RNA sequence: UUUGCUCCACACAAUAUAGAUGGAUACGAAUAAGGCGUCCUUGUGGCGUCGCUGAACCAUAGCAGGCUAGCAACGGUGCACUUGGCGGAAAGGCCUUGGGUGCUUGCUGGCGAAUUGCAAUGUCAUUUUGCGUGGGGAUAAAUCAUUUGUAUACGACUUAGA
RNA sequence: GCCCUGAAAAUGGAUGGCGCUCAAGCGUGUUACCUAUACUCUACCGUCAGGGUUGAUAUGAUGCCCUGACGAGUAGGCAGGCGUGGAGGUCAGUGACGAAGCCUAGACCGUAAGGUCGGGUCGAACGGCCUCUAGUGCAGAUCUUGGUGGUAGUAGCAAAUA
RNA sequence: AGAACUGGCGAUGCGGGAUGAACCGAACGUAGAGUUAAGGUGCCGGAAUACACGCUCAUCAGACACCACAAAAGGUGUUAG
RNA sequence: GAAAUUGUUGAAAGGGAAGGGCAUUUGAUCAGA
């Protein structure tokens, strides 16, 4: 229903939102990831870094740099799982493709902007509790990741300004809940009471 | 002004090109069918060319019509032309190719005289 | 899909004409269908059959 | 096989010169359909006594309705069933409010931890425990203790939509 | 079939491509570990 | 008003297909807020345009409409079927068409 | 530079569109827990309340939205200015000040619309580019050739040369 | 029962891939839904079969028309047609006011073999129909003759002192 | 490697089994509509991130017949007897 | 005065071939009433 839906990625069940994110790219919605690190993967942290070691063992024999490329980042770990559920070899899947940006963290433009979740895709909706689960975040970090650190101080830095925003956006929605409980017995808001409104 | 004739459906437009004559410049487009024993064309395996058969054989109502509804009759002089002056709403008659252009005059006056249409009329006209 | 029972556009194996093309058979055999058609004659339609017989199918009485 | 009724099915043993009026056995079939409860009386029949279907006939069938389907049982249920390896006899307890329903429940219960399909089981019995205390299974004793209650902690409701705006709760 | 004889391979892969440089200065691709308690100080020195 | 709109906005998802063998004839249509066949019982038979635009202008204008309409629901989830005059071009996968209120019952 | 280049505004032309058709509407964390309000003894506190989806919220009436007359209230909102601040992760946005000006459907009137003929996207968006009219601004390099040998098969590299 | 140990091979790789853990896994049950050249109905083509109609203006009775069913195919058989060189007849056919040939992401007819037309080029003959006849149809045969490419401005044009 | 009966492939496209002569489904004139087969319905990908009861956590999990493998023997793992 | 092959001009397309089938967009072009 928005031009630009913007997902925040955290606990999200990689896989299980890169199957909304890919449907959503080819029915022509544009979609934009943030706190891709923040993302979970079912399964125990030790079991998804020997995934990823055994995808990492993969690479062309004669020539390495031929072969498949083992992205680090957690927002290109999520790319690699929505590029393998979309049909990126065609024109229409590059399009669907091109409707789509991953990041890590909340960049400046998206961080002023509404953040939406998946409940399909939301790792303690999904997940059975006690089950155990992997951050991508660190996953990343132990497979070569360098900037865990930077986007984790960018990201305690947006949300000292976040939380600074909210508080002041409460306050403001205290005063007009309280203009709006005076005029509540008015006429008017009675006509609207009756309309359902 | 030609007989009334019901929608005409053609139910294979485009041409039935001989397989491979894309591919070489000696193989012409001039329909063959493949008798080879693993031709792909031949087993009509799926993304492959179609060939001619019967099953798109046009309607007999609107067989050998042209596009207005008349049927093409060849005419070399005017006394070919009046064949078809009892005929004028199924016959069109087509000045044949080899008619000087004099001969194409008259045969158009007379065309005119008897309301007989002509596919070609614009032939060896004066340049 | 249909499980044929018998060979499929099979020609009956009779003559419906004469292979000859005498004009004057031809006539004759004109005739003999009209009749055969509207008299409901069983010689009728015998001779009908019999004018498109082959030559060794009309042995000289 | 699906959803299941329970059927008495009666059939004869067909009469003839020797024997009139032969000895009209009984069973109690629980059945998705009227077919398969007749089939799984001449298979029983077999399993029992020297008739077949083309020997005897079928007197009657007669859909058994739940005498108080809307009071809670404890049913005990004696199964015979063959394994990868065997056969074996076992007993269960299963808690409904009907016999089609704690069959049903047998039935699934015995594919999810067995693997038993319906061809491999055989419905020995199934009787309503009238005394609790007699009771004994502690996954359905658990469930008769006095004032029982429990909450159904994390809730997991379902979206109409694709996205939410609320990052949601699991109260309840 | 197996090499018959072992022997370790020649040259180093961690120097690849063999390449000419992409300059003529030898580019610092990492300096020291910033200490800032110590004073201002340049990490490295241009000489011929 | 702000808006003047007096359609349902649609995608153009697709054409109707097997696995691996598409029908250009048949295109399949996601309607805004519609997420079963029965609510989509309420659009079968409405128009749809598919609304684009050319470089060159063509009978006073140069924008160019692909008319068809709504012919059976698809699958579970308020998808659509639809048929137009001329097939839809197959580049509008994920398009977006306008599903008039016409031919209304209401 | 046979009057070049660039920036702003305006008009005229082309050029297309992976696809606008009211608004992408901003805490963070937890989920075997939270949000909000309030209170105190400011806490892992007390009390109240809510969720059970955005089915919300906001907006939304007027020749695709005309021209006018009032009433009420000093509100809302567009615009060009203007004050100060904050924002570097890709900041390119967020907030804020004062005056001006337009609209206001908060309420009550007056006039207009037709004939697009019973529908036809019935054209209202933004993407580049070009040209013309004004106004502001700037006044180089690179390559070849020669040369060097820290280089070199040739290209390339590294040098020098008013 | 499921899971685990048992369980070791050579390029890097395969529940098809992604990925999936109260599954998107396993066992089982219920519905909804997707789609084959299959099934059902209809149209059209052809084939076969059964029939109607020589009572006239009525020229296609091998015709016209009605009804039903059917249609895969190598090797192979048969049928109906398309095209080529030459021959008898005919159209008192076409033609220097332009025959034949050739070129032509121009048009028309035929399911097709093919046929027809327009435009350009060209210069002396040629065609429709009924029949006759054959040295009558090419993609192949390391086919024959001739011509032409990519390779390619490539290999190279460096022995015999200059 | 060799026999029996049948059905196929050869000689056969089409939907399914990713892929494949033979398996499953179904055999084929040209089209339109509807319904299906086998197979499927997270995304690739048309089709329920359907509903229901359980089982399983694997530091080599498992994931549909033909078919692309695994056994004996073991485990207070866990479940039911 | 054909074709192979080639030059020029014009048009168009072009991420490890090209060519093809069904359908439609776009551009160019064109017959029919
Ligand atoms: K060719
Ligand atoms: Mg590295
Ligand atoms: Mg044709
Ligand atoms: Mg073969
Ligand atoms: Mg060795
Ligand atoms: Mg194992
Ligand atoms: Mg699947
Ligand atoms: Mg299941
Ligand atoms: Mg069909
Ligand atoms: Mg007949
Ligand atoms: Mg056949
Ligand atoms: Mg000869
Ligand atoms: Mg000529
Ligand atoms: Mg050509
Ligand atoms: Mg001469
Ligand atoms: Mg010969
Ligand atoms: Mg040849
Ligand atoms: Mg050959
Ligand atoms: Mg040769
Ligand atoms: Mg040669
Ligand atoms: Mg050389
Ligand atoms: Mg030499
Ligand atoms: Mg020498
Ligand atoms: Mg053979
Ligand atoms: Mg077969
Ligand atoms: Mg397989
Ligand atoms: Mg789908
Ligand atoms: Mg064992
Ligand atoms: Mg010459
Ligand atoms: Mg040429």
């Amino acid at each position: 229903v928005e031009p630009v839906v913007v997902i925040d990625g955290k606990g999200h069940l990689v896989g299980r939102l890169a199957s909304v994110v890919a449907k959503q790219l080819l029915n022509g919605q544009k979609i934009v990831v943030v706190r891709a690190e923040e993302l979970n993967i079912s399964g125990e942290f030790f079991r998804n870094k020997l995934k990823y070691h055994d995808f990492l063992r993969k690479a062309t024999a004669f020539n390495k740099t031929r072969g498949p490329f083992h992205f680090r980042a957690p927002s290109r770990i999520f790319y690699k799982a929505l590029r393998g559920m979309v049909s990126h070899k065609t024109a229409r899947g590059k399009a669907a493709l091109e409707r789509l940006k991953v990041f890590e963290g909340i960049p400046p433009p998206y961080d002023k902007k509404k953040r939406v979740v998946v409940p399909q895709a939301l790792r303690v909706l999904r997940l059975k509790p006690g089950r155990k689960y992997t951050t991508l975040g660190k996953l990343s970090t132990s497979v070569g990741w360098k900037y865990e650190d930077v986007v984790a101080k960018l990201e305690a830095k947006r949300k000292v300004s976040s939380a600074e925003y909210y508080a002041k956006k409460r306050a403001f929605t205290k005063k007009v809940a309280s203009a709006n409980a005076t005029a509540a017995e008015s006429d008017v808001a009675k006509q609207l009471a009756a309309l359902g409104y | 002004a030609s007989l009334p004739h019901p929608k005409i459906v053609k139910k294979h437009t485009k041409k039935f090109k001989r397989h491979h004559s894309d591919r070489y410049h000696r193989v012409a487009e001039n329909w063959r069918k493949q008798k080879g024993i693993d031709s792909v064309v031949r087993r009509r395996f799926r993304g492959n060319i179609s060939q001619p058969k019967i099953g798109y054989g046009s309607n007999k109502k609107t067989k050998f019509l042209s596009p207005s509804g008349h049927k093409t009759f060849l005419v070399a002089n005017v006394k070919d032309l009046e064949t078809l002056t009892m005929h004028t709403k199924t016959y069109a008659a087509e000045i044949a190719h080899n008619i000087s252009a004099k001969n194409r005059v008259v045969i158009l006056a007379r065309a005119k005289a008897l309301g007989i249409k002509v596919t070609n009329p614009k032939g060896r006209l004066a340049l | 899909g249909i499980d044929h029972t018998s060979k499929q556009h099979k020609r009956s194996g009779h003559r419906t004409a004469p292979k000859s093309d005498n004009v004057y058979l031809k006539l004759l055999v004109k005739l003999y269908t009209f009749l055969a058609r509207r008299t409901d004659a069983p010689f009728n339609k015998v001779v009908l059959k019999a004018l498109f017989l082959s030559k060794i199918n009309r042995p000289p009485v | 096989m699906a959803h299941f009724k329970e059927y008495q099915v009666i059939g004869r043993r067909l009469p003839t010169e020797s024997v009139p009026e032969p000895k009209l056995f009984r069973m109690r079939i629980f059945a998705s359909n009227e077919v398969i409860a007749k089939s799984r009386y001449w298979y029983f029949l077999q399993k029992l006594h020297k008739v077949k279907k083309a020997s005897g006939e079928i007197v009657s069938i007669n859909q058994i309705n739940e005498a108080h389907p809307t009071k809670v049982k404890n049913f005990g249920v004696w199964v015979r069933y063959d394994s990868r390896s065997g056969t074996h006899n076992m007993y269960k307890e299963i808690r409904d409010v009907s016999r089609v329903a704690a069959v049903e429940t047998l039935y699934q219960d015995m594919a999810a931890r067995h693997r038993a399909r319906f061809r491999s089981i055989h419905i020995l019995k199934v009787a309503e425990i009238e005394k609790t205390a007699d009771v004994k299974r502690q996954y359905v004793k658990q469930f008769l203790t006095k004032d029982l209650k429990f909450p159904l902690p994390h809730r997991v409701q379902k979206s109409t939509k694709t996205f939410s705006y609320k990052r949601p709760s699991t109260f309840y | 079939s197996h090499r018959k004889y072992e022997a370790p391979r020649h040259g180093h892969l961690g120097f690849l491509p063999r390449k000419r440089a992409a300059s003529i200065r030898a580019r610092v691709k990492a300096f020291p570990k910033d200490d800032r308690s110590k004073p201002v100080a340049l990490t490295s020195f241009l000489g011929y | 008003a702000e808006s003047h709109r007096l359609y349902v906005k649609g995608k153009h998802l697709s054409y109707q297909r097997s696995k691996r063998v598409n029908n250009p004839n048949v295109s399949l249509i996601k309607i805004e807020g519609v997420a079963t066949p029965q609510d989509a019982q309420f659009y079968l038979g409405k128009r749809i345009a598919y609304v684009y635009r050319a470089s060159k202008e063509v009978r006073g204008s140069k924008i160019r409409v692909m008319w068809g309409k709504v012919t059976r629901t698809h699958g579970n989830s308020g998808v659509v079927r639809a048929t137009f005059r001329n097939n839809l071009p197959a580049k509008t996968f994920g398009a977006s068409v306008r599903i008039f209120l016409y031919p209304s019952n209401i």
